[PDB]
């Protein structure tokens, strides 16, 4: 003998594509990805205008299309802790991702003919007999 | 079964006279004259046979069986290290409707390349965009400046979000993963084959036992192979198996998977599936025309209703990673 | 196995068998379980096995784990597709500013 | 026992430290174009 | 070589934390203690309550 | 340049005439796949455990 029950199914959510688990975070972060390269444009001011139009967004997305380095070295050392940050947001977001996938599932058997959900008779585990059964 | 005949002391009727076989194990019809403990339950001079043996036909027709109490069955065990073979891909790697959309995300803006190059070499832009999503490092001819090189930033984002899910693909089945490669699909064929597609098989068997009939009654081609290989004892094989001079033991495998709950390790398993070839049952043997295996049917079907037997195998038979 | 939706959840609450049945002191118990072991001897039994119940319908919960579909999630390449006619009219937007700067 | 939960709408609280460090590192640009404009000076 | 360098890096992370190796009995009805063996020696303090 | 070895910059970088620097470059480079190897395998093992 043992029990039937329906399965109960952890649906995978395909959906995360368009979601991704920040959801409310990376918009600010391409904000400070804007103001980043107004930092830059104003470090190379006084003493490169397409440059603050792009080589910020193509450092973090990996396609570094630009004026290239500064003349000032101290906004270079800016840019590589600026790409170092681009490194760790990648990674961290591949290794979330990862996480996401296949850390929990929620649990749906029962444990064994000794349950204290079959031991305390409630409501919402109604239990069958089929009648003139041997059982 | 000691346990169970303290249980047939609780149903009082009988009381004991124990003897312990010294000649012949079981019972083998040696020109028709049996040995064993068919031997003694012939000739009256045993007449309960509570020692663990199988209720077969060769059997029955001798003596008076009783009721079967414990299912049991041949199959064989291996010491085996498993694993898995990706073959040269992730098996289906995404969804093969994006994974050939990425062609179609090749065509469609070429047409929007062709368009802006009048703002041409269209198959030097095509390996450019092979020069996108997979990270070439190679050099690559940049225009003067438009919506191609933003839409350059548009896939490389998606370039991000591509690698990450195949990254995180991968590592999912990577980690979880099941491990079975050769279970039952030899046992008929390889094993009825046995060294004429690889190099020979250790096989195990017992020298005397119901077993060596039946697979003389069936599979009797590879027996004569098997010849060689006439283990006499069950921890002489695990040993053997464990030198790795057997290849699986063939076996009830109601012993079998007790041992293999109390193997040391489990790298020592059954065949995992439970699929016994055999289907048989442990009973007792009784003189025929005796009236009390009835009562003590009986008995054995009352011990049933209460389901005593599995304290008892929690009592004995339990193992350890057999879980 | 046939049906989905239904999964059974633990082990071998009772362990029985299914005999034959047969009125007291009839002649016909002879050789009833002897044809039982016949088609033991032969695996009859699990060729009406082969007939019947070794054909699995739906799949196991040994837990597909994960799975390799990823067919609904073109709203990334929806969103490229809608950028690229946003790319088209901002090409008529740097036309307009060409002709002005 | 206890087990773990998926961690969706990231805690932003490690960011906040990521623009900590970048402001700390924000601020030596300054005195060295400082040290720059005394380094003209000798 | 770009799938070849992923599967390298999702078999490190498989091989980082796939499995840890059974230490712990299964409580006071362990067949390890049901079964008195060799391997297992238990000891009690002499002249206690237990 | 450098620094626009191993974290992958996609700058633009200035090359030599081709020598044991450039040799440098491709064994920094593998050096470069074991970093952010180990990086991930260690960021998921700690974000799963």
């Amino acid at each position: 003998l043992t029990i039937l029950v329906k399965k109960e199914i952890p649906r995978s959510t395909l959906d995360s594509f368009m979601q991704p688990f920040q959801s409310t975070l990376w918009l600010l972060v391409g904000l400070s990805v804007h103001v980043v390269a107004v930092m830059l444009y104003l470090l190379d001011r006084f003493s490169t205008l397409s440059s603050a139009m792009w080589f910020s967004w193509g450092v973090l997305l990996n396609s570094g299309i630009g004026e290239g380095a500064p003349r000032s070295f101290s906004a270079r050392i800016l840019g590589m802790v600026w790409a170092g940050f681009a490194m760790i947001i990648v990674a961290s977001y591949t290794a979330n991702l990862a996480a996401f996938l296949v850390l929990d599932r929620p649990e749906e058997r029962i444990t064994g003919i000794n349950d204290p959900r079959l031991r305390n008779p409630s409501d919402k585990f109604i239990y069958a007999t089929v009648k003139q059964s041997s059982v | 079964c000691i346990d169970i005949l303290k249980k047939i002391s609780k149903s009082v009727k009988f009381t004991y006279d124990l003897y312990l076989v010294t000649n012949g194990k079981h019972g083998k019809k040696i020109n028709g004259t049996w040995n064993g403990m068919i031997g003694e339950v012939v000739m009256k001079r045993a007449y309960m046979a509570v020692g663990s043996l199988t209720i077969n036909e060769e059997r029955s027709e001798v003596v008076d069986f009783s009721v079967p109490f414990i299912e049991t069955g041949i199959s064989v065990m291996v010491s085996r290290s498993n694993g898995t073979v990706s073959p040269s891909a992730f098996l289906e790697p995404f969804s093969a409707c994006v994974w050939v959309m990425m062609f179609v995300m090749l065509l469609i803006v070429s047409a929007v390349a062709v368009f802006v190059f009048e703002y041409v070499t269209i198959g030097k832009a095509i390996w450019l965009l092979w020069g996108l999503v997979f990270n070439n490092s190679v050099p690559v001819q940049n225009p003067k400046g438009t919506t191609s090189k933003i839409m350059v930033s548009v896939w490389a984002f998606f370039a991000v979000i591509f690698l990450a899910s195949y990254t995180a693909n991968l590592a999912a089945f990577m980690i979880q993963e099941e491990y079975v490669d050769q279970v039952s699909g030899l046992s008929d064929k390889k094993f009825q084959r046995p060294n004429d597609f690889s190099p020979p098989f250790r096989f195990g068997t017992v020298p005397n036992g119901s077993t060596e009939r039946n697979i003389r009654n069936n599979y009797a081609e590879m027996h004569a192979y098997m010849g060689k290989f006439n283990q006499r004892g069950v921890d002489d094989a695990l040993l053997s198996l464990k030198t790795g001079k057997l290849d699986a033991f063939i076996y009830d495998a109601a012993v079998l998977n007790y041992m293999a709950g109390r193997d040391e390790g489990c790298k020592l398993v059954t065949i995992g599936s439970g699929k016994v070839f055999a289907s048989t049952g442990y009973g007792i043997a009784i003189q025929k025309d005796s009236g009390w295996k009835r009562q003590v049917d009986l008995a054995i079907l009352q011990l049933f209703g209460d389901g005593e037997m599995e304290e008892l195998e929690a009592l004995w038979l339990t193992g350890i990673c057999h879980n | 196995s046939q049906k989905c939706d239904l999964v059974t959840t633990g082990e071998l609450f009772f362990r029985s068998g299914f005999g034959i049945g047969m009125r007291k002191d009839s002649p016909w118990k002879q050789q009833v379980s002897l044809s039982i072991l016949k088609s033991h001897e032969n695996g009859f039994m699990e060729d009406l096995d082969k007939t019947w119940v070794r054909y699995q319908e739906c799949d196991s919960r040994s837990n597909a784990p994960a799975t390799l579909t990823c067919e609904n999630m073109a709203g990334v390449f929806m969103l490229v597709a809608g950028g690229i006619v946003a790319g088209i009219f901002l090409i008529f937007i740097e036309i307009a500013y060409k002709s002005r700067a | 026992e206890k087990n773990e939960v998926m961690s969706s709408q990231l805690d932003i609280d490690n960011m906040a430290g990521v623009f900590y460090m970048l402001g700390a590192a924000m601020a030596l640009s300054l005195i060295t174009f400082i040290s720059e404009h005394l380094f003209y000076w000798q």
